[PDB]
């Protein structure tokens, strides 16, 4: 007996079989989220007043912790595929659960080497890989069909969220908001702004960059060949170089005498301000009576309380720098645009701006019931303009409703053809877990899985290879004529990230801890 | 014979939710109607509560299930939105998920029922609204029997002729003949002991149930008057941290009062500065409202002071009077300021309420504040009671046109149709249409035997008369059987019966597609 | 004291118990052994999950109180140290020398005549290992660089690192050469250092032969990068452990002024102080300045000024890296600064790596260094933290390569030759040494066994095959299929271990295995 201090230990029969079991523990949290017609989990904290119900895989996997230390490691992995990529995050999850969980089956029945499975699975990652490369067409040409392209993408894509309801609505919102880049993929030049009142249909595309705070307390309502200067700075009773005098006096009139000084030294770093030559102010920080009257009278436009994601955008629009230092009226980048109008959206002040500089920039308004609506459709959004940017790089498709995973476990079934011994297992075993995503998709939409994914996959086989599912009308059905499409960037992800999130506990066959703390 | 081996059971998940869930609605069920039964609730502090009241029932049953507590958040969002019915979305949402537990056993997979359902929903809808009958805005005598009607169930009904007409003209008051969505928010009811029930009024600005000043010198009265709200204290400096003066005589008393007037003088001044001319302080118990040698300086300079100004009222004083709150003196100033031609103190029975009128200000918004009168505190609370319900069926009409027959009369005349017409369906349409119709009949049914009668008997012959007659009849507990409802003038809003068909689908879709319940921690 | 509360073993059921405790030690780490060993997850006291087939980090993360135990952890810690290669391998064969030695005590072999038979077999092992020994720098220079590479690249095939492992590959190459002179040929690690950030991709990597800051500069408008000025004396650089300015403290002040006349001077003293510590920079002759500290408005203006870019909040080791690297010194205060004291490089500027914003101050000599930082990238913490080690390793090998030249063939293959060569001598004994020598042998065949094992491979007709081969057609070193190459014989495969380290390897867990055996009591107390 070694170790102690009631530290965790499991050996090979232990630890092997709870790296498979914490993945399959990992995969039963998602496996239900997979489809437009996925089933949703109750959620609650210990105080019991927080219960929420949700479909959204990544939030259930960051929401619910487990115990079991391999499935931390899956858990931790897909975390990584949702931040990085935005999609797929369900699918990476339900692969690997079921990549791993058929490598289970290859150990303790067919007698396969857990180093065996790796390698027949880099092999049969290899066929998938190669599959949605050939089944992968671009419309790069006849910029109609691409645009349309993104519009299918997009319906995907807003697929199992709240936006599905519009989605005719808003995969039209989202691709123009993309389209409109003609330019940079940063999602950072895209806004979303949820209002309250109206409904999701509501909602309008506004190209003209809409701020969530209006300027000035008695300024005019417009500002022409607006000249932004940005600031990060403390400019409220600023004692400029007289630190370390204090005010103390026996009488209020001698007080508001002495803050007078404080008043003569902001208005000289007011005045340094203005002779940048500028028509608007932007502070990070609140700007007190005293400097905003100052820069009232100078003709300055002020606006404060610019937060941090405010001034990232203003710099992507206007093309300003956030100046933290005023002391010298160069060194600085000053933006610009044409117009800046107090706007009202839905009984809501925004400012509008017009003319800003090299604009790709847009704003997508949300209208909603209640916040949680809301915060679903503005994360919705994120997704789904995620992968339609993504797309205008890497404009090849593949066919979903299981299409693309029956022709990825056809070429997989094909690798086995040809194929040494001890790995034909291995091989196979990944083209059964390729094809657990359509029978899932099936099962979450009420039908009959065994028919439809039987019948699916001789359509793939014998030829046909357009045809999938049809989870509307629980049938078979040609997923051009649909439109069903999936960007084949995001499938080179998720194929790539399963075969690796596998790999990293099938290498592990034991579980060492240290002492607690 | 031999089928799914079902080892992993999510279904026994969905078994405890339904569970849950119809027991809940099972419970408010036997307290449906004028004839229905009352509930007895021992409260965590030991106080025994008696209503029948679904709302107020299901709020104090305490319920743990995380899903069979979404049963009371339907009685929310009824109460929200209509304001009426919500005993009713409960109730039907029981008997709907009842309907979904037949079709899991019957072999129909729970995504299919909750889909099919909401289609069930959507035709159960367009059905409702066809048969009602119509209303206008322009037409004050049918919005005062609107009122009148739902007015008749109350503890005094012999002043309905008095609550009707005065729901009707302070909705009217701020929406005319074109308006969709009427928020009530805006019609303040303020309580104030004394008077009579009948002795009522609607103020335009602001009615308050604090007085103004007493003490001598005060003006009690300013006509054009610019108006601000003061959430500060203003009271001489009374710092929280340890702080000693020390006074040995007189000599020393004189000059701390002076320093403590002085500081209240510097304020008194910055507020006269600002012009304003009355001041509506927010209760708090921190500080004085407004200090006594505060009072003098500002009775000096002819300012009101209302003091002890309920939250509520301070939002209410927002959107009416177009006036700003100052967080402090420090930045108080004319900006913050509203308008009114008038603010008065009315003595009238002892009621000393301050109100403010002729706002005329841009910043003001179609706000209306009505004057609740009454000698006991029952009268007060039983006719503020009054008017919120008139006045929500009020926005009903304005939301939805039309008022349908109550008595169940419009789940008999959906169900009856939806029975037909889902015999032209194909599939599992047919089969689970069926068992929608038949889970609309729980109201109906509950109806009758709250109210004594034969439960087979009453539904037969509201079966045969609906297919004979028209949405009109319906079960009348007043005539104790099946009669012309209409007639009997038994009208409930086309919002209310629209509403408890759209959250019946939404929470059974809901309770339906949960599948685990999960912790996090 | 207290005497009770404590365990004993003794006698002839402790050396079962010790060599089966031994043999729990060596049953987890076995299962890392081979470039396809399986990984380990390594969970820290607070629950942190990190994933390695390191059998040095996971001996250390091991934390027991077996003190039979311990004596294998001690062993592998030895190795770590003196060669950096057999940190699994001492402890794997020291446990199979014990198994065979439970065999020997229980068939009547006194465990003294267990320990002496094995040294002495331990004696022949290594003297026929010398007669597979051959040189690597002999010869043309061009293949000793040649073999130094390839010889890295295999020792990165065990880790992540393998996807990209070619430019890791001459980074220790680099690495080593770049701190050592041809005469000499000893080799410092000190002098080669490991740095990484999270991002990008571990095919980013580089080897930068100067020192990098990950700090920023003091002001965002002072420029970014000084130039060697046209043919001026490179870069002059201020490393001290005090801000340019009049220090101010962070808790309380206690200045008393006393008049007014004072209060007017104080104010003043300030304002010119902070002019007074900058100019004294220029009179040093500096171009920049590196501080531990930062900066204050007054000090960041007038270093923009006067264009001396300077770097805030660098820290210690970060502050010697720069002295070291450019020959200087780092000065407390600011009167001793001048040419005697002021660092010199060639160029110092801040590089951005693509959407990393961390943007490093890196600073060149560009001529031959005295020291050199690994600089390694990922696309996540554990992917920078395995690549960054991976390259530890490899700068062990190439260390040892270079201090001593002479190599034998491993994959198992230097095992069998000492296994079948003490085999035939054990024959030759005649007497009661004949079992130590026999279990000796046995104990190595473990090796290539476990290589087997882990592979996926038959042990028995793996080990068959390796021996058949070194006895049918010729002793030359035979290998094992561990790599999924088309065939063995590592002589086209180029998977080769120093004689040093093999050498160590069988002599170090030989010294073990006696260290264990002759422990006959052993009296455990508590823990205060």
């Amino acid at each position: 007996q070694i170790f102690g201090d009631q530290v965790t230990e499991e050996r090979a029969e232990n630890a092997r079989l709870s790296a498979f079991v914490g993945a399959i523990a990992v995969g039963d949290l998602v496996k239900s989220t997979l489809g437009p017609k996925g089933m949703d989990k109750l959620l609650q904290s210990a105080s019991s007043n927080t219960c929420m119900v949700t479909n959204d895989g990544a939030t259930i996997l960051k929401s619910i912790p487990l115990d079991n230390p391999a499935a931390k490691v899956l858990v931790n992995i897909s975390k990584v595929q949702d931040d990085e990529v935005g999609d797929g995050t369900t699918s990476v999850t339900v692969l690997s659960a079921e990549l791993l969980r058929e490598a289970e089956k290859l150990i303790d029945q067919s007698k396969i080497h857990p180093q065996t499975i790796i390698e027949g699975y880099r092999l049969a990652s290899a066929a998938a890989l190669d599959a949605l490369t050939k089944a992968a067409v671009d419309n790069s040409h006849d910029k109609t069909m691409f645009r349309e392209d993104l519009i299918h993408i997009a319906k995907t894509t807003l697929s199992s969220k709240i936006l599905s309801q519009d989605k005719d609505h808003f995969a039209e919102l989202a691709t123009n908001a993309i389209l409109r880049l003609k330019g940079s993929t940063n999602l950072e030049h895209i806004q979303i702004i949820k209002i309250l009142g109206g409904k999701l249909s509501d909602s309008f595309l506004d190209e003209g960059f809409i701020l969530a705070k209006k300027f000035g307390n008695n300024q005019p309502k417009r500002i022409e060949n607006a000249k932004i200067l940005i600031a990060n700075t403390t400019l409220d009773t600023d004692k400029v170089k007289i630190f370390g005098t204090k005010f103390k006096v026996d009488s209020t009139a001698k007080l508001a005498q002495l803050e007078k000084a404080e008043r003569e030294k902001m208005k000289n770093k007011i005045a340094k301000i203005s002779k940048f030559g500028i028509n608007t102010f932007i502070n990070r920080q609140l700007i007190y009576d005293y400097p905003e009257q100052l820069f009232t009278d100078l003709g300055i436009n002020s606006i404060e309380h610019a937060d941090f994601e405010g001034v990232e955008r203003l710099a992507l629009v206007t093309g300003g720098e956030v100046v933290s230092t005023f002391d010298e009226p160069s060194k600085c980048k000053l933006g610009e645009c044409d117009v800046i109008e107090e706007i009202m959206l839905g009984e809501q002040p925004f400012l509008k701006f017009s003319g800003c500089k090299a604009g790709e920039a847009c704003t997508i308004v949300l209208r909603g019931a209640t916040d949680q609506t809301l915060d679903e459709a503005e994360r919705s959004l994120h997704d789904a303009l995620s992968v339609l940017s993504q797309t205008t790089k890497e404009t090849r498709t593949v066919l979903g409703g299981g299409c693309a995973e029956m022709v990825m476990s056809k070429a997989v079934d094909t690798e086995a053809q040809n194929i040494d011994g001890k790995k034909s297992l291995a091989v196979e075993a990944f083209a059964r877990a390729l094809r657990q995503l359509p029978t899932i998709l099936a099962d979450n939409a009420g039908f009959d899985s065994s028919e439809l994914v039987s019948k699916l996959r001789s359509s793939i086989y014998n030829g046909i290879s357009t045809s999938g599912l049809d989870l509307n009308n629980g049938t078979i059905a040609d997923m051009r004529q649909l439109g069903i499409v999936e960007s084949y960037k995001l499938k080179r992800a998720v194929v790539s990230s399963a075969s690796e999130a596998a790999e990293v506990l099938l290498r592990v066959d034991n579980i060492i801890r240290a002492r607690p703390r | 014979n031999a089928t799914f081996k079902n080892k992993e059971k999510p279904q026994e998940v969905r078994k405890a939710n339904i569970i849950a869930a119809r027991s809940v609605a099972d419970a408010i069920r036997t307290s449906l109607g004028p004839k229905g039964m009352d509930k007895m609730i021992k409260t965590s502090r030991g106080e025994i509560i008696i209503s029948n009241d679904g709302h107020t029932i299901l709020k104090q049953m305490a319920i743990l299930h995380p899903v069979a507590r979404m049963l009371v958040e339907v009685s929310a969002a009824q109460d929200s939105e209509a304001g009426d019915g919500t005993t009713s979305v409960v109730i039907l949402t029981g008997a709907l998920l009842g309907a979904a537990e037949r079709l899991l056993n019957k072999g129909i997979h729970p995504t299919i029922i909750a889909d099919s359902f909401q289609s069930a929903a959507k035709r159960s809808v367009d059905i409702l609204l066809e048969m009602c009958h119509k209303v206008s805005l322009s037409d004050r005598e049918q919005l005062v029997r609107a009122a009148s009607t739902s007015l008749s169930s109350k503890i005094v009904s012999q002043y309905s002729s008095f609550l009707a007409p005065l729901a009707v003209d302070s909705v009217l008051k701020i929406s005319d003949e074109n308006s969709k969505n009427v928020d009530l928010n805006d019609i303040r009811l303020v309580k104030k002991v004394g008077g009579t029930i009948d002795d009522t009024e609607m103020i335009d600005g602001v009615v308050l149930t604090q007085t103004a000043i007493k003490s001598a010198g005060g003006p009690t009265r300013k006509e054009k008057a610019k108006i601000g709200l003061i959430q500060f204290q203003i009271s001489p400096p009374k710092p929280d941290t340890e702080n000693n003066i020390i006074v040995n005589d007189y000599r020393q008393m004189d000059k701390i009062l002076k320093e403590e007037r002085a500081y209240l003088l510097n304020i008194c001044k910055k507020i006269k500065k600002a012009k304003c001319n009355v001041l509506l302080i927010q209760k708090s118990i921190l500080r004085d409202a407004v200090n006594d040698l505060a009072l003098h300086f500002l009775s000096k300079l002819n300012i009101m002071v209302v003091k002890d100004i309920e939250r509520e009222e301070i939002e209410f004083l927002s959107k009416g009077l177009g006036c700003k709150p100052i967080a402090d003196i420090e930045l108080f100033t004319e900006d913050r300021l509203g308008s009114a031609d008038l603010v008065e103190e009315i003595d009238s029975d002892g009621s000393k309420i301050v109100r403010v009128t002729g706002i005329r200000n841009n910043n003001a918004r179609p706000t209306v504040s009505v004057v609740i009168r009454g000698a006991n505190n029952m009268i007060i609370d039983e006719t503020e009671r009054s008017l919120h319900d008139a006045l929500c069926v009020i926005r009903c009409l304005v939301k939805e046109r039309g008022l349908i027959a109550g008595g169940g009369a419009p789940e008999i005349e959906i169900s009856r149709r939806l029975s037909k017409e889902a015999r032209s369906m194909e599939g599992v349409q047919a089969f689970i249409w069926q068992e929608f119709a038949s889970a609309l009949e729980v109201i109906p049914t509950t109806l009758a035997e709250n109210a004594g009668l034969n439960s087979i008997k009453v539904v037969t012959e509201l079966r045969s008369k609906h297919e004979n007659g028209e949405l009109n009849d319906g079960i009348s507990v007043r005539r104790s059987g099946t009669t012309n409802t209409y007639e009997e003038h038994i009208l409930q809003p086309v919002l209310v019966s629209t509403s408890a068909i759209t959250l019946a689908s939404e929470c059974v879709k809901s309770i339906l597609r949960i599948d685990d319940i999960a912790f996090s921690r | 004291k207290d005497q009770g509360n404590k365990k004993r073993q003794h006698g002839l059921e402790a050396k079962k118990s010790h060599i089966l405790a031994a043999r729990s030690v060596a049953s987890i780490i076995k299962t890392s052994l081979g470039p396809r060993g399986l990984d380990k997850i390594l969970i820290s006291p607070d629950g942190e999950i990190t994933i390695t087939n390191d059998g040095a980090t996971i001996l250390s993360q091991m934390e027991l109180d077996n003190e039979i135990a311990k004596l294998l952890v001690q062993l592998s810690k030895s190795q770590d140290d003196e060669i950096g290669d057999g940190t699994t391998g001492v402890v794997v064969l020291a446990s199979a020398l014990l198994d065979q030695a439970l065999e020997l005590i229980q068939k009547g072999i006194h465990p003294i005549k267990i320990a002496n038979g094995f040294d002495e077999a331990a004696k022949l092992a290594i003297s026929k290992l010398e007669e597979t020994c051959d040189d690597i720098s002999a010869s043309n220079d061009e293949l000793f660089r040649d073999f130094l590479l390839r010889a890295a690249k295999t020792s990165l095939g065990s880790k992540i690192v393998s996807k990209d492992h070619d430019r890791f590959a001459e980074m220790a190459v680099e690495a080593v050469i770049n701190v050592m002179d041809k005469d000499r040929k000893d080799v410092d690690f000190d002098l080669i250092k490991m740095q990484g950030r999270v991002g990008g991709s571990i095919s980013d990597s580089k080897l930068i032969n100067g020192v990098i800051l990950d700090k920023d500069f003091s002001h965002p408008q002072m420029p970014k990068c000084v130039l060697p000025k046209e043919g001026s004396d490179g870069v002059k650089l201020a490393i001290l452990t005090c801000p340019f300015e009049p220090p101010k403290p962070k808790t309380k002040h206690k200045l008393d002024i006393s008049s007014v006349e004072e209060y007017q001077k104080l104010q003043t003293y300030e304002q010119d102080k902070f002019k007074e510590m900058i100019d004294d920079v220029k009179k040093a002759g500096a171009d920049v300045v590196i501080c531990q500290w930062g900066f204050d408005d007054e000090a960041n203006h007038l270093l923009l000024q006067n264009d001396l870019p300077a770097v805030r909040w660098v820290g210690g080791q970060e502050l010697e890296h720069i002295a070291i690297s450019t020959n200087g010194r780092i000065v407390p205060r600011f009167q001793d600064l001048s040419k005697d004291k002021l660092g010199t490089c060639s160029r110092i500027y801040e590089q951005e790596f693509g959407t990393t914003k961390d943007r490093m101050l890196i600073i060149e000599q560009s001529k031959e260094t005295k020291t050199v930082t690994c600089f390694v990238r990922g696309s996540n913490k554990m992917i920078v933290d395995e690549a960054e080690r991976a390259l530890h390793d490899s700068l062990c090998v190439v260390r040892n390569l270079v201090k001593d030249s002479r190599v034998v063939y491993g994959g198992g293959a230097a095992e069998v030759t000492m296994s079948l060569a003490v085999s035939e001598e054990a024959d030759k004994q005649r007497g009661i040494d004949q079992y130590a020598f026999r279990g000796f042998a046995q104990a190595l065949d473990t090796i290539p066994m476990t290589l087997a094992e882990n592979s996926g491979l038959d042990p028995i007709g793996t080990l068959s095959t390796l021996k058949s081969k070194q006895l049918k057609e010729k002793i030359s070193n035979i290998g094992v299929d561990c790599l999924g190459y088309g065939s063995n014989d590592m002589k086209e495969l180029f998977v080769v271990d120093p004689f040093i380290g093999k050498k160590q390897q069988i002599l170090l867990a030989t010294q073990l295995c006696r260290m264990i055996l002759k422990i006959d009591n052993v009296i455990i107390s508590g823990k205060d």
